RNA sequence: UAAGCCCAAUUAGUGAUUGCCCAUUAUUCCUUUGGUAAGGGCGGAAACAAAGGAGAAAGUGUAGCCCUUCCGAUGUAGAUGUGGCCUGGAGGUUAGGACGAAGCUUAUGGCGUGAGCCUAAGAUGGACCGGCCUCUAGUGCAGAUCUUGGUUGGCGU
RNA sequence: UGCAAGGCCGGAAAGAAAAGAAUUAGAGGCACCAAGUGGGCCUUCUUCGGUAAGCGGAGCAGGCGAUGCGGAAUGAACCGC
RNA sequence: GAAAUGAGCGGAGUAUUUGAGCUGUGCACGGCGCGCACGCACUCUUCUCCGUGAUGCUCCAUGUUGGCGAUGAAAUGGGGUGCCCCCACCCGUCUUGAAACACGGACCAAGGAGUCAAACAGACGCGCAAGGGAGGAGAUAUGGUUGCCAGUACUUUCUCGUACUGAAAGGGAGAUGCAAAAUGCAUCUGUGGUGUGCACACGUCAUUUGCCCAACACCG
């Protein structure tokens, strides 16, 4: 027992040390997600001033184009051409339904023109992007996909020192920051279920009174019958 | 419901277990399986590694190579240390051609009876994988070496031989049959012995 | 020089102790206490051995090999019969001062031969009592 | 389909192997160890023929 | 009969299964053989210099050694 | 789950019990209505007054 | 072993790894090397080039025992030394004498350092190997 | 003894998987041979057809082999075989092979009670009163 | 590329029917860019600013509208 | 007074979401199987008789060393793997049989994904033979206008 | 003292800024051995001969061949998968 | 409930700090040539805290209330024969395509088709390794024995390889230093040199370097 008695004197010290990193990890994310609140409840009333002091002297507020882009899969993986083949295999979009958040600068959106019956894309919310990884956000954790349990296995991931818990996953990926793409590199791309209520037509754009092509913010709507 | 087209081409052959019928290199199997997992060295994982591979990818190791690679590290060691134990997965055979070389201990899968021999008549000493195993049970101060693949037979027979470029050797019992039509200029052409890349 | 670890290499798909019935691989080994054809608990080849076995009547034997007298195979099992009562944590320390490893098993092996000489008992104090018959041709 | 394989130059095409129409031209040395015995044996049964010399 | 003369249909599927192997880098297979020759034998008068200072030059590396 | 589930939404957010209690005062019909009664007060009285 | 075969494995499968289109058929490209200019010339000019056609003086009845002549390199001398005997050579004292021709060897080639100075006695050596042994401190005697 | 217990048996198919239209035929038996046919409806899986052995259909490893008393069978040929199945007892049981006697089933029958382990083909009226 | 391989082609010509090649023009631009910077930063501090995205949020004063609206006498052409 | 054609809705100028029906798809839950698989445990912690229980093997592959996790899974021609199955004989080992071996029979169940194995009952048989490790080959049938024997509908025509 | 070449020594190195300023279910580079195949056919689009053709011949891709399943009542190839 | 890890089960209290209001002061914003619709900086509504490692490596065992079941049955399966609703084209073969108005196909038993040898090659197993190995034949345990035993044990030139090249006559490969002699001289612990390159040795950060093994490229 002489072996086994220093193995749980050092076993004693771990519980005591995950304990104490449970706690601390636990208020730095109850007080980095406080910081974020302020700034998505703050910076969206500043909008609103903004474009009252517009409309009062008859101006206009052009909104900032939008940044970030949700883009779903909607049509199978039969009689695909390898350009727009390799497209969807560039944008993690290997199976029906799979969803990935991108960057909206022009590298991506021209990906995203040359693909268009086989996406529908649009500009998410703040609650899409909540909904999405929490729900239904997994990561690459030792080339596996698992689950999002708590924030100790995300800041076991990222190793970063800015991304510890999953409000800061939701914060790179609305907002765009430093490290947009580390986040969705990080996880795994989302698999949602085909929406309740049903698709009006797979093969038109939703234009043309179907399906595929932007949705300038109605893509919230149709992932909230998925997520 | 993926497309997963080019996902079996990135799969590799790694082969966890050996192909040997020898009791005694599943012994260091049994011993060096251990020690790949239970320690950090990067010593015990090749060494590990190349221990599972065939008697082909096992080639052996002269031991006037051995002398001269122990040579060229002893250059640039401070004297106070003393040398590290060279280690080779593998046979070492002797070296004629090489008669007086120093005292150095060399851990080897096998050993001539000759090679045997000049190594401990020059001072040295010639180790087992059990015995390095509690001599440096990492590997520290050690020299890992391979053994040459190059310069076989079959090696020199890999290739066409009548492509321009390739100096590879046919597959002719008779040596004096094939050298006419296509290997001298005169007999209608001869084929390049140089091509760029 | 012969090793425990190179004799398992060599017998471990053949030998006269295995017994690979159906798929099961059940060791006919006499100095096993479960039956596996492990390596842990064939006592036939690891240098020191321990097997717990009946003894007379309701005792319970103890076969050590200690490690000494593999050499000769007459003076390499050393047998230690216990009370008939005995304690079934004593037997298991009778085996776990030669090799620990075998604890937790015997402890199990001696209770089962005290459940078994209780039962082999009982059922002949039954056998002979439905054996109340005429019967022909005794044998002696 | 041929490969990188040696110009095979076998010679067998001449009417060798016992067949059904062929008596063959075939030697096999099955009894090459009761030759080797009967020649020893008829070497020790010279030796007392002709002894001492 | 008549048959099916010339198609290139599966081809350009078949090519890139394995991939159109790209072009390797210029440190690769950069041989000097056939081009302007008196600026190769100029070249080679130079690494006949070249490896008798690098014979030198690991020569004085070493009795800055034993000598510290 | 986790949009849903109580202990996993709030093993990833310690700050939803501060959102959820946040949003009861804003559904609260008795704040919500002397809510509309200022706020269509401060927003006229500044449009009113960027129009002189 | 006929158990180890892949006519076993593939027993039961009609075709024997031979193909429904293209048959197992007999001789379906010709008995032996036939075709090697015809129909076989890209396997006969890539893989066995200098095939077919004439080249050199021809030796009627050559014989191999006169051109009999075994090579032997400096650095390979100590094979032909017994290990007792190497040890006591040192140039300028006395060397031990090799016998070539008793061990095959005909004649002496330089390749190499010589690692022991030694007397060699051979039928024949080049430039190379003379100037080669007489500064390492042997010699090289004449035999025939 | 009683068994060891575990889950529920599930057996993902209990209906044999015989012959294409052996039916039809005397010579063919029932024995799974699998269709090499271009032209096949099984190999090609049609919607009507009968199924064909896969991976998929294996037994729950947890449950697998053992019979529906609870035990996994051992078979054994004489007295000393049952001294194997002393500890292994309540996950093993003896199945006295075809060929052994009307004697030597006596002598096993005795000792797999005062023994106690259970045998698959022998002494079940005696084991119904004890 | 030939069939599954981009094999290097080593061609020769006369010099007319080669041109020196612009390809590199825009790297060789932004690395000597990196050492005018690097010049600014170390020793002094005069740096050219950053530009600033047309992509954010402004408000717009209209100086002049329109309609767009299809007129009548669109289609009489 | 479409169950037709062109538009349009989703329970209807009521107060905002998705009328519902069907997949070898999608999401998710089980089980299997294979990974370029990824991690953990394997120095028996203490303790425990009968009249809380058993296991724990340093391991390619098993009735898988034991757990946890993740992803893939169809396929002709074809390649390969299989402590994958089967038959005759040989070397070894371990056992059966006149209280009934081989063979034959089957509303004889059992279990294996499967090739198959095993039990039971014969109101069958009447003397030989099983299992495991190796070795070996004249070693697996549904079709070749297949070979030989027999039988059968046509047909009491 | 310039030029061209191969080295040597020291320096710097947003490891590539900001301007929409990439993304990757992105391990790269070699080699051995050997099958089957070398009758194809259909389709959106481009197209040639033809009066035309369920005709003949091509181009880019996708399919059947080799593969079911859910739909177009039925249909190798259409729609979905 | 065989480790119930909880805003949920427990303890400990009366509060914690989230929003909504109403705001100060700077800045930012909106107009001009003073506004701020309360952006950034420093009274209403809400429950808030700390808790329990595995001394369990793995597997399997613990409710409640009836109905049935008293050793002659009950209960789950399995098997057998029908039936219902549904689904379902004849197998093998050549073929772009067969359910075919395309071939072969009445039933059963028993036979019935990648074998053996020779030459090379590659993969892998094994022995020895600058050496390897015979073959033929002897020899004597056996000059024995029905047999085992045509096996085993033992012993010697020939062949493949260590060196290639030339049509042949023929010739015949180390490194370094000094150095420039139509066989230069001296050393003999040694990768011919450069680029990339496992392991290991000394520092550094959350790889710098040395040696580079196997290997590749460029040369000599
Ligand atoms: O040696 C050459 C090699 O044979 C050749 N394949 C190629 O390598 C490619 C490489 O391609 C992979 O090489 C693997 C085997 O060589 C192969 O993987 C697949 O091979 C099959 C059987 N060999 C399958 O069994 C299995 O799907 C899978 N292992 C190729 O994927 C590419 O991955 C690299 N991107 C580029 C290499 N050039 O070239 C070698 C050069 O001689
Ligand atoms: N040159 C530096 C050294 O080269 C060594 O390797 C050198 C030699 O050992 C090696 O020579 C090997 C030889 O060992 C082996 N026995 C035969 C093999 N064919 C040779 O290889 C070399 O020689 C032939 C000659 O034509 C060349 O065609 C070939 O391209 C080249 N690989 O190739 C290199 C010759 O330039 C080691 N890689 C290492 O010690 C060190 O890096
Ligand atoms: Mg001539
Ligand atoms: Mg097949
Ligand atoms: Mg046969
Ligand atoms: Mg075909
Ligand atoms: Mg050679």
């Amino acid at each position: 027992a002489a072996f086994k008695q220093q193995q749980t004197e050092n076993f004693k010290k771990a519980v005591v040390a995950r304990k104490a990193a449970k706690a601390a990890l636990k208020k730095t994310a109850y007080l980095r997600a406080r910081k974020y609140s302020r700034e998505y409840r703050g910076a969206e009333k500043k909008l609103v001033t903004l474009r009252r002091q517009a409309a009062s002297h008859g101006n206009y507020y052009l909104e900032a184009k939008p940044k970030v882009a949700v883009v779903t899969r909607i049509r199978g993986i039969a009689k695909v051409n390898p350009k727009q083949r390799k497209i969807l295999q560039l944008l993690r979009l290997r199976q029906i339904f799979n969803t990935v958040f991108v960057k909206m600068n022009k590298p991506m959106e021209n990906m995203l023109r040359a693909v268009e019956p086989y996406i529908a894309y649009g500009y998410p919310s703040l609650a899409t992007v909540r909904a999405m990884v929490y729900k239904r956000g997994y990561l690459k954790i030792n080339g596996q996909r698992v689950k999002i349990t708590d924030n100790q296995m995300i800041k076991d991931k990222y190793n970063n020192a800015d991304i510890v818990c999953a409000e800061d996953m939701v914060n790179q990926i609305y907002t765009c920051g430093k490290h947009f793409r580390t986040v969705t590199h990080g996880m795994w791309p989302f698999k949602l279920a085909p929406p309740a209520g049903g698709m009006r037509q797979k093969r038109r754009h939703f234009v043309e009174g179907g399906d595929y092509g932007n949705r300038d913010t109605l893509i919230n709507r149709f992932l909230a019958r998925m997520i | 419901g993926v497309d997963l087209t080019g996902i079996s081409k990135k799969s590799r052959v790694i082969r966890h277990h050996t192909y040997s019928t020898n009791p005694y290199i599943k012994l260091l199997i049994k011993l060096y399986k251990f020690l790949a997992k239970r320690t950090s060295s990067g010593f015990n994982k090749v060494v590990y590694q190349r221990l599972i591979k065939s008697r082909s990818n096992r080639a052996p190791i002269s031991l006037s190579r051995i002398a001269v690679v122990m040579k060229r590290k002893a250059v640039f060691t401070a004297k106070s240390k003393a040398a590290p134990i060279a280690v080779v997965v593998g046979d070492v055979l002797d070296d004629v051609r090489m008669a007086r070389i120093p005292a150095m201990r060399v851990c080897a899968l096998r050993f001539s009876k000759s090679a045997r021999q000049s190594i401990v008549a020059a001072g040295g000493e010639c180790l087992t994988f059990d015995q390095l195993a509690m001599i440096a049970p990492t590997g520290k101060n050690t020299y890992l070496l391979r053994g040459r693949k190059s310069g076989r037979e079959s090696v020199r027979h890999f290739g066409a031989s009548g492509v321009p470029g390739s100096h590879s050797k046919p597959y002719a019992t008779n040596r004096g049959k094939e050298t006419k039509r296509g290997r001298r200029t005169g007999r209608s052409y001869k084929r390049k012995a140089f091509r760029h890349v | 020089s012969h090793s425990v670890d190179l004799q398992w290499i060599l017998v471990r798909q053949n030998s006269r102790f295995l017994q690979k019935r159906g798929g099961i691989r059940m060791s006919n080994d006499p100095f096993n206490n479960n039956g596996n054809w492990t390596k842990r608990h064939c006592g036939f080849l690891n240098e020191k051995a321990a097997v717990v076995k009946p003894a007379k009547g309701g005792a319970i034997c103890v076969t050590v090999k200690d490690g000494s007298s593999n050499n000769k195979p007459r003076q390499t099992y050393r047998k230690t019969v216990h009370a008939a009562g005995v304690r079934a944590s004593d037997v298991s320390r009778a085996v776990a001062a030669v090799r620990p490893d075998l604890a937790d098993v015997s402890f199990r092996r001696a209770r089962r031969m005290a459940c078994i000489a209780s039962r082999t008992a009982k059922v002949a104090a039954a056998r002979k009592a439905r054996s109340e018959k005429i019967k022909f041709s005794r044998k002696s | 389909p041929k490969g990188n394989n040696a110009i095979p130059h076998v010679h067998q095409k001449k009417h060798w192997n016992p067949c059904s129409s062929q008596k063959g031209n075939v030697k096999v040395f099955l009894n090459q160890p009761a030759q080797k015995h009967r020649r020893r044996r008829l070497r020790l049964l010279k030796a007392k023929k002709v002894f001492p010399r | 009969a008549k048959s099916k003369n010339h198609t290139n249909h599966n081809q350009s599927s078949k090519n890139h299964r394995n991939g159109i192997k790209g072009p390797m880098p210029l440190h690769l297979h950069n041989s000097k053989r056939g081009s302007w020759l008196p600026a190769l034998v100029n070249a080679r008068r130079v690494r006949k210099h070249n490896q008798k200072a690098a014979l030198k030059k690991r020569r004085e590396r070493i009795a800055a050694f034993a000598a510290k | 789950n986790g949009i849903k589930n109580r202990r996993l939404r709030l093993r990833l957010n310690p700050y939803v019990k501060r959102e959820t209690a946040a949003a009861k005062g804003m559904r609260n019909v008795a704040n919500r209505d002397a809510r509309r009664k200022a706020k269509m007060a401060r927003v006229t009285k500044a449009k009113k007054a960027a129009t002189k | 072993p006929t158990r180890f075969k892949k006519c076993r494995h593939q027993r039961g499968s009609t075709f024997c790894g031979y193909g429904r289109v293209g048959k197992h058929r007999k001789h379906e490209s010709g008995r032996g090397n036939a075709g090697g200019m015809h129909h076989h010339r890209i396997n006969f000019d890539k893989y066995h080039p200098g095939y077919f056609g004439k080249l050199g003086m021809d030796h009627y009845h050559r014989k191999k025992n006169p051109m009999w002549k075994p090579t032997i390199n400096l650095n390979n001398l100590s094979r032909l030394i017994a290990a007792e005997e190497a040890a006591k050579a040192t140039k300028g004292g006395t060397l031990p004498v090799v016998d070539l021709q008793s061990s095959g060897y005909a004649k002496l080639l330089g390749n190499g350092h010589i690692q022991v100075p030694c007397i060699v006695k051979a039928r024949y050596v080049s430039k190379l190997a003379d100037k080669k042994i007489r500064k390492a401190g042997g010699a090289v005697v004449l035999q025939a | 003894v009683k068994p060891t217990v575990s889950k529920a048996i599930v057996k993902k198919r209990t209906k044999r998987f015989t012959r294409h239209r052996y039916e039809l035929f005397p010579q063919l038996s029932s024995s799974w041979r699998k269709p090499r046919g271009e032209d096949s409806p099984v190999r090609r899986r049609y919607k009507g057809q009968k199924a064909m052995p896969n991976k998929g259909y294996g037994s729950d490893r947890a449950t697998k082999y053992i019979t529906p008393s609870g035990f996994r069978s051992f078979p054994i040929n004489n007295v000393e075989d049952l001294y194997m199945l002393v500890m292994q007892n309540r996950k093993y049981a003896g199945v006295i092979s075809h060929t052994v006697g009307a004697r030597k089933r006596k002598a096993i029958a005795r000792k797999a009670m005062e023994l106690d382990v259970r045998l698959a083909n022998g002494n079940a009226k005696l084991r119904k009163i004890a | 590329p030939v069939r599954t391989r981009t094999l290097r082609k080593r061609i020769c010509v006369r010099f007319e029917h080669v041109r020196k090649s612009r390809c590199q023009e825009a790297f060789k631009a932004k690395e000597h860019q990196f050492q005018a910077y690097l010049a600014a930063k170390k020793a002094g501090k005069a740096l050219p600013p950053l530009k600033k995205s047309s992509r954010m949020g402004g408000i717009v004063r209209p100086k002049n509208v329109e309609v767009l609206a299809r007129r009548v006498a669109d289609y009489e052409a």
